[PDB]
This record gives C-alpha cells, sequence and structure tokens, in this order.
C-alpha cells in the first residue's frame, strides 16, 4: 500500500474503550450516571491528548495551537467516538458509552435523560445512515480535532492548514477504496462533519447548566473543569470559528 | 493547565 498508511496508522494510535466503574446492582440514579460519565469523560479526554501528541503533524504545530484545538474540538471527538461505539452493533439505538455502561430502552426512561440523548443517538443513527468505515471514521475523527480554531487563526496556521488537508486526502483515499460517483459519498460525509458543531453546540449548553446549577448535584473530573471553566464565557464572545465546508 | 503539563509533557 505504498508502505504504512497514514490512514492504517491511526487505527493503531486509536485509543482502547474504557470502563465507566459503575456500579448498576444500586437502582440506576439520572445523575449517579451522568457524575458517572464525566469522571469517565476526563479520562478519554486525558487518553485523547495521548491520542492527539500521537498524531502526524500535531506535535509540530505550536504548542499553544495544539493547546486550544483540543479545548475547542474535545467534545466533538467525545461525541463521534461514542456515536460509532452505539453504532457498532446498538440496533436499538442504545447509548454506549462504555463496555459496561450501555444506555437501554428503560435506562433512557430516566429523569431528564433522552433530553439529552436525543443528540447522541443522532450521531450513530447517522453513522448508521451511511454506514461509515471504520477507516473513514478514523479519518473524520482526526478531522473534528479541527472543525473549529480561533478568529485569527493560529501560530501555525499554514502548518495546520497544510496537515488538514492532507487529512482531507486521506479520507478521500479512503472513501475511494470500495468507485463511481464516489465524490457523493464524500459529500455526505462532509456535510456531518459540519453536522457535529451543531452537536457540539448543544451538548455545552446542557454541560455548562450541569457543570454550574449544584442544585443538580452532579461531578465533574478535574480535567472537564479547567477545560470547562476556561472554554465557558470565551468561546461565548464569538472569539472562535465553527469551520465548516458547505455554506 | 494540567492539559499543558499533559500536552507537553
Ligand atoms: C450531555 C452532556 C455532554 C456529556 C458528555 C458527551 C461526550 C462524552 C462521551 C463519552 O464516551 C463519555 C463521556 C462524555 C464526556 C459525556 F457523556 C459526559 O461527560 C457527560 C456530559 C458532560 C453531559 O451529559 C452532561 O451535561 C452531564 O451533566
Amino acid at each position: 500500500q505504498l508502505t504504512p498508511t497514514l490512514v492504517s496508522l491511526l487505527e493503531v494510535i486509536e485509543p482502547e474503550v474504557l470502563y465507566a466503574g459503575y456500579d448498576s446492582s444500586v437502582p440506576d440514579s439520572t445523575w449517579r450516571i451522568m457524575t458517572t460519565l464525566n469522571m469517565l469523560g476526563g479520562r478519554q479526554v486525558i487518553a485523547a491528548v495521548k491520542w492527539a501528541k500521537a498524531i502526524p503533524g500535531f506535535r509540530n504545530l505550536h504548542l499553544d495551537d495544539q493547546m486550544t484545538l483540543l479545548q475547542y474540538s474535545w467534545m466533538s471527538l467525545m461525541a463521534f467516538a461514542l456515536g460509532w461505539r452505539s453504532y457498532r452493533q446498538s440496533s436499538a439505538n442504545l447509548l454506549c458509552f462504555a463496555p459496561d455502561l450501555i444506555i437501554n430502552e428503560q435506562r433512557m426512561t430516566l429523569p431528564d435523560m433522552y433530553d439529552q440523548c436525543k443528540h447522541m443517538l443522532y450521531v450513530s443513527s447517522e453513522l448508521h445512515r451511511l454506514q461509515v468505515s471504520y477507516e473513514e471514521y478514523l479519518c473524520m475523527k482526526t478531522l473534528l480535532l479541527l472543525s473549529s480554531v480561533p478568529k485569527d487563526g493560529l501560530k501555525s496556521q499554514e502548518l495546520f492548514d497544510e496537515i488538514r488537508m492532507t487529512y482531507i486526502k486521506e479520507l478521500g483515499k479512503a472513501i475511494v477504496k470500495r468507485s463511481s460517483q464516489n465524490w457523493q459519498r464524500f459529500y455526505q460525509l462532509t456535510k456531518l462533519l459540519d453536522s457535529m458543531h451543531e452537536v457540539v453546540e448543544n451538548l455545552l449548553n446542557y454541560c455548562f447548566q450541569t457543570f454550574l446549577d449544584k442544585t443538580m448535584s452532579i461531578e465533574f473530573p478535574e480535567m472537564l473543569a479547567e477545560i470547562i471553566t476556561n472554554q465557558i464565557p470565551k468561546y461565548s464572545n464569538g472569539n472562535i470559528k465553527k469551520l465548516l465546508f458547505h455554506q | 493547565a494540567l492539559l499543558r503539563y499533559l500536552l507537553d509533557k
């Protein structure tokens, strides 16, 4: 394949699912779960960073750049992967957060549960609608890391773009495998990385209240603290840029 | 913060 593929790469650099560490037995509790996802979130995040530095060209960007990129698209990446996991078999749409923390028919019936899962289901249901191959998923996964930037680019913009494209190219080769009007297939996928922007949005709107109100009783690991705290009134000043494909 | 130590460690 003209030696190691940048694709067959991310595939091995792709992280390994974590366990919620949920108790189950004690009847389910809405926040008992949410608060259980969050703890888990921070780990995936952390695991994501390691996954990022592990990408070609990433370590190369100016650190402050690398530092904000993740800062933005952590949500976006957290949700895209999960969609995959649910899509992986959960025909009942079941939200699969961990190999031990899945959200079934009736777990979904819980208080203000479906009220937010509906968004996450969007993905998997969408991914399932486009039968995305693990290859394409990997490549898009990476491209979501670049879904949004400042408003004034980065100390390594030139680089950043340089890289980005190469993946937009790696994704092409990805779609290729399996021809004809491949160009439409490309379109559909491409319009879904843009969809994520709204997705990643509603999630923040729900995540910030819950992160704020202690009349909720939900807890976040420190990881997401620095990360949330920061990004909050921050991006809420239109100081960021949600990168698109189609306007 | 730690995000940076993790990033640059
Ligand atoms: C819907 C929002 C957004 C949610 C996150 C969406 C992305 C994600 C994917 C996973 O594979 C594991 C955990 C996380 C990282 C998450 F699921 C939890 O942290 C809980 C969360 C903040 C949320 O439920 C809350 O508002 C909790 O209060």
